RNA sequence: GCUCGUAGUUGAACCUGGGCCUAGCCCGCCGGUCCGCCUCACCGCGUGCACUGGCUGGGCUGGG
């Protein structure tokens, strides 16, 4: 129950029935394809293609307008990013805690909240090297957080 | 002591009711059954037996005829007349699926069949011309209609609002009366003979 | 007979409705390898195997009436599988040699055939209804089966009547058995409410495309011999409109054909000239329907001599005011009948 | 494509084909298709409906544009049914076939519903927000989907 | 966390006999489940219940049963186990029934000796 | 209470249960068509948008993100659907 | 008015044949209406009733 | 004292092509009777809302 800090809260995204028409919010779903592809060029994450398209083309979800999900559909045209986005946005965190923690060390909290990152970070990691994302044996420590970065 | 017994069904005895002449009728899962119990030697053995139909809920039996309806679970009710009807005459809402629970003859106005469906809903039915009549979908889903022994047009519904809700078939736009008592779901009703009492 | 032997040798003792049912399917397929194949044998073959079903029923216990309605219903001993197998050996038999059909073979199965459709099974009644349709015809020199068409004429109303849906089989059955015995026999008199309440059932059934040549088999039936009365003269106002509002030629046909022997049989001249303001309305009148009409007035000008008269000089007149492109030389072709008669 | 015509196919097809020219100006899915399937087996008794086979990608291309198209089809052919569907050879095809059957309107959810023994009945209802055109046409639909599948189903607006 | 969605279907249908309603909503459904209820409804402690989807299970219930339960390590059993497990588990061999996922299917202990299958104790009602 | 059809609550019942408590789980979120009266374009915004959506061109608006809806700007047209 | 219409839609059909049926059945049971209405309105109702005695006439 | 965490432990649901027989009907084909056609004749053709039988011809639906 959203995992470390204490709170059940059901902030959850809604799907709706009938996985195919969304009839009057046409355009083709090729159409659809190649605005992902170069919104993958231009360098955005699946979920911020997802979230630019709710912006502003006529969308419900790429799933039921095309046959694939997105981040299916980066790795069919070999456009997706090298650490599975959820993942970078981690490490990413991670590395600016790690960087936080340098410039002021005392402060014991953000230490903590640093640990539970990491700890997150490996729960992640066995997961995806398990599903043979990621190659075998993957460090998460300053030696190569830092190098990562972006 | 009880007069006489009979391992009757399988499953529960869901409905039952007794013929014109000395005969009774008992619905199951199983399908409907008539034995004689009132006979010189005692017969555990029914001498008719009915299982096309779909799974039976209920039984109402005619007023003066060997008549009587058996209401299913298929949508329908189906109409027998005893010592010349086989199967038969399934009488039913057009595109009906939900199961009718209750049946009821009106014992004053002779040819006028009440039924009560999980769709919450009453439906009634025309013998004389063999087919649906009118349909009202209620709030919550009615356990039993019955009609009043007096007063032809009134009927009455128990249902699962804890509530008895007594309606005109003529004007099914508002409930004539509604008795408002109970604290769980209201299983059975029944009018007094007298047609004042409930 | 080697057949039939372990058969009855079986089902002698007592007996469960699956296995019961398993005899019936057997039973019934032994009477479809029966009707393919030395028929005096035959006859005289079934005649005793239903006596010795006959012999092993019990007097005491017998089919019994409803206690609410009080006639018979129609529906684990299983007895009646033989009666019905005999019943179905002559059906095929009687049907496939016409030097069988003798008013001397069957005085033995006059009081047979009576407790065949008098039974409440399903199946026996059902290949008693189609033994008599193929029965109907044989004058018995003096008239020993006009008891025993009365009692299946009450039978198979009161069958149609009781059954849920005259879509089903035994309806059907029942339906053939009536309609032939309105074609033939002119001594069995039809009642006034029977009609209304089997036109009453039919009306939907008319267009039904399953079952729409049996009941339009029943329908000329009916109209073969006069029948005077309200029920068929408001349901021939609605073949009226079967004719030309259907949409398909199967179905406009054979509404033509009921409507047409309708125009040729029945004897006021006000009601005739409605029919021919129905029939010239039609003509203005959707381009199948128009066809539909336009070649009933074909057969009305070929099949009818004041008749002939008046319908050439309505018909005539709006053929030209008509006067899309089939129908236009349909009606020249019309027109032209209407100047060789 | 797959079919060599029948007495009907050949009329369905030159519709599609007259379409193009002698009327509107409205044409995106008419040239690029061919003939292609149809199928005419009855609903009720007296009436019956039409079906057309459709490629797989033509269905959102026909999903461009249905309003008025099923319209002239039903008044200027034969004057029944009119109703077209994706071509297939199992659960979700299925769930494809419901879903292509029901062409403007949303269904929304599938009550199976058993009875007190083993039987049981599937009735897939549809939205509120479109009833009053449809209710006549949900037989056909129930029929056209016994036809081609085998499941009973029955269509009931919600109440 | 219970992976035994059963066990929570299992929890609801005891909680609502206990407390007297005539419905429930099972919220996680399943195939199993649905079997589970197709024999109670066979011996007719369950009224009706439907699959609705978003999906869950809307059980009506006669208010005739008494207790569910599943034997959670799911034993085999041989059919001269059988007539054991079964008068150790019931509190009467007349009354309630033992759920067996057999080679078959999923049925009761009387549907098992009738068509002569033993397999695994999966649950029991009564 | 006791005796309920749960395969067919009331619509009014369902309307007020929250989004993944109604019997098949569903969103209560919607699409607008919006024109901003000087251009004929017909943008489709979505009504809890957290995009500041602006129209094919003309650096205008055409709502603004919240915690909840997008409130659209102004004067704005809105057909839903 | 000889002149035959469009066969209308099924359901249609059967909501036209089942409202003459509401109508048949609502005139039968406005034969009633005057009886239950003197039983309502009157001060004192004898139950059994004379009608049902198995000797009414003799 | 609380949180993270490894060996360990429990681990969501979703997942039975071809041919043969059979009954009912239709559409069509074929043999004969009747009638008609044409041929000098021999002969053949049309011919089942005139009659009758066949088709391991075609189509739909049910059952194995
Ligand atoms: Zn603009």
């Amino acid at each position: 129950g959203r995992l470390h800090s204490k709170g059940k809260g059901i902030s959850a995204s809604a799907i709706p029935y009938s996985r195919n028409p969304p009839a009057w919010l046409k355009t083709t779903p090729e159409q659809v394809v190649e605005q992902i592809c170069k919104l993958a060029r231009k360098g955005a994450t699946p979920s911020q293609i997802g979230v630019i398209l709710r912006d502003s083309h006529g969308i419900a979800q790429v799933k039921v307008v095309t046959g694939n999900k997105i981040l299916r559909i980066l790795k069919s045209n070999g456009l997706a990013p090298d650490i599975p986005e959820d993942l970078y946005f981690l490490i990413k965190k991670a590395v600016a805690v790690r960087k936080h923690l340098e410039r002021n060390r005392k402060d014991k909290d953000s230490k903590f909240r640093l640990i539970l990152i990491e700890s997150r970070i490996h729960r992640l990691a066995r997961y995806y090297k398990t599903v043979g994302v990621l190659p075998p044996t993957w460090k998460y420590e300053s030696s190569t957080a830092s190098t990562l970065v972006a | 002591e009880e007069t006489w017994r009979v391992a009757a069904h399988n499953n529960i005895v869901k409905g039952l009711t007794f013929t014109n002449d000395k005969k009774l009728l008992s619905c199951a899962t199983d399908g409907i059954k008539l034995w004689d119990p009132y006979a010189s030697p005692s017969n555990t053995t029914p001498i008719a037996t009915w299982q096309e139909g779909g799974p039976y809920t209920s039984l109402s039996f005619h007023r003066s005829a060997n008549t009587f309806a058996a209401s299913s679970g298929q949508g329908c009710i189906r109409i027998w007349d005893l010592e010349h009807s086989t199967a038969g005459q399934a009488i039913q809402w057009p595109s009906f699926v939900d199961t009718i629970t209750d049946v009821c003859f009106n014992q004053v106005e002779t040819s006028v069949i009440g039924s009560v469906a999980t769709d919450r809903s009453i439906i009634l039915f025309d013998l004389r011309t063999n087919m649906p009549v009118i349909k009202t979908v209620l709030h919550f889903a009615c356990n039993r209609i019955v009609f009043n022994p007096m007063e032809a047009m009134n009927l009455a519904v128990a249902s699962e609002d804890h509530n008895i809700y007594i309606f005109d078939a003529r004007n099914f736009d508002k409930a004539l009366n509604i008795q408002k008592g109970h604290v769980a779901a209201v299983m059975d009703v029944e009018f007094s003979p007298t047609g004042e009492e409930l | 007979s080697e057949l039939t032997l372990p058969l009855q040798s079986l089902l002698m003792e007592k007996l469960d409705l699956r296995t019961v049912r398993k005899i019936d399917e057997l039973l019934l397929r032994i009477t479809k390898g029966l009707l393919e194949n030395a028929s005096q044998e035959v006859l005289v073959f079934c005649y005793e195997v239903i006596q010795e079903v006959y012999r092993s029923q019990k007097p005491e216990e017998l089919p019994k009436m409803d206690p609410r309605l009080k006639r018979f219903i129609v529906q684990a001993k299983h007895t009646y599988k033989m009666t019905r197998f005999a019943i179905d050996i002559l059906r095929a038999v009687m049907k496939k040699h016409d030097h069988l059909r003798t008013a001397a073979n069957l005085i033995g199965f006059l009081p047979v055939l009576g407790d065949a459709v008098l039974a409440v099974e399903e199946e026996v009644k059902v290949s008693a209804f189609k033994m008599l349709t193929v029965i109907v015809k044989v004058p018995f020199k003096n008239n020993e089966s006009n008891g025993l068409y009365k009692v299946a004429h009450k039978e198979a109303i009161k069958s149609i009547a009781m059954s849920s849906s005259t879509q089903s089989e035994l309806a059907q059955a029942a339906l053939k058995l009536i309609s032939v015995i309105l074609r033939d026999r002119r001594d069995i008199q039809m009642r006034e409410a029977a009609l209304d309440m089997l036109l009453s059932k039919l009306k939907d059934d008319l267009t039904e495309p399953l079952y729409r040549h049996v009941t339009f088999n029943f329908l000329r039936s009916v109209l073969d011999r006069k029948l005077e009365t309200a029920s068929v003269y408001d349901t021939l106002d609605h073949v009226g409109t079967v004719m030309i509002t259907n949409d398909d030629k199967d179905t406009r046909d054979l509404a033509r054909g009921a409507f047409f022997q309708f125009l040729r049989e029945y004897p006021k001249r006000n009601r005739w000239e409605k029919q021919l303001k129905f029939i010239v309305a039609n003509l203005k009148y959707r381009e199948g329907g128009r066809l539909s009409v336009m070649e009933c007035i074909n057969l009305l000008l070929k099949k009818s001599d004041e008749f002939t008269q008046e319908v050439a000089a309505t018909c005539f007149i709006p053929l030209v005011f008509v006067l899309s492109d089939k129908c236009r030389l349909a009606a020249g072709e019309l027109i032209k009948e209407t100047f060789r008669v | 494509s797959r079919q060599n015509p029948s007495d009907l196919e050949r009329a369905i097809a030159g519709a599609l084909y007259d379409l193009e020219t002698n009327t509107a100006d409205l044409k995106a899915a008419l040239r690029p298709l061919q003939f292609v399937s149809a199928r005419e087996i009855e609903v009720g008794h007296g009436k019956k409906a039409i079906v057309i086979f459709v490629p797989v990608p033509a269905l959102q291309g026909f999903h461009r544009v249905q309003q008025r198209l099923t319209r002239e089809l039903e008044k200027k052919f034969s004057d029944r049914h009119v109703l077209i569907l994706a071509a297939r050879r199992l659960t979700a095809v299925h769930d494809a076939i419901l879903t292509d059957l029901v062409y403007p309107v949303e269904i929304v959810g599938k009550r199976l519903r058993t009875k007190e023994d083993g039987s049981k009945v599937l009735k897939v209802i549809l939205d509120e927000k479109e009833r009053g055109g449809v209710d006549y046409r949900l037989d056909t639909y129930s029929e056209v989907y016994r036809r081609l599948t085998g499941r009973n189903v029955t269509f009931e607006f919600p109440q | 966390v219970r992976t035994s969605v059963l066990h929570d279907a299992l929890n609801s249908i005891n909680n609502a006999e206990k407390m007297g309603k005539r419905q429930v909503m099972i919220r996680p459904s399943s195939k199993v489940i649905v079997k589970f209820l197709q024999v109670m409804q066979r011996h007719g402690y369950i009224g009706e219940f439907e699959e609705v989807d978003n999906g869950k299970i809307v059980v009506q219930l006669n208010g005739r049963l008494n207790k569910c339960g599943v034997i959670s390590p799911r034993y085999n059993v041989r059919l001269a186990e059988l007539e054991k497990w079964v008068t150790k588990l019931l509190p009467a061999r007349q009354f309630g029934y033992v759920i067996l996922t057999t080679s078959a299917g999923i049925m009761d202990h009387e549907e098992a000796r009738r068509k002569h299958v033993a397999g695994k104790i999966i649950g029991f009602f009564y | 209470v006791l005796a309920v059809d749960l395969l067919n609550p009331s619509p009014a019942s369902e309307a007020r249960k929250h989004k993944l408590k109604t019997l098949v789980p569903a969103p209560r979120s919607f699409f607008m068509d919006v024109k901003c009266p000087g251009c004929f374009t017909i943008t489709t915004v979505f009504s809890h948008a957290q995009t500041v959506v602006i129209c094919q061109g003309c650096t205008n608006v055409l709502c603004q993100p919240t915690g909840g809806k997008a409130r659209l700007t102004e004067g704005c047209s809105f057909r839903r659907k | 008015s000889k002149k035959l219409e469009v066969p209308l839609a099924k359901r249609q059909q059967d909501r036209l044949m089942r409202e003459a049926a509401y109508k048949k059945t609502n005139e039968t049971l406005d034969r009633w209406i005057e009886t239950v209405k003197h039983n309502r309105r009157a001060e004192h109702l004898v139950f059994p009733l004379a009608q049902n005695a198995h000797d009414r006439g003799l």
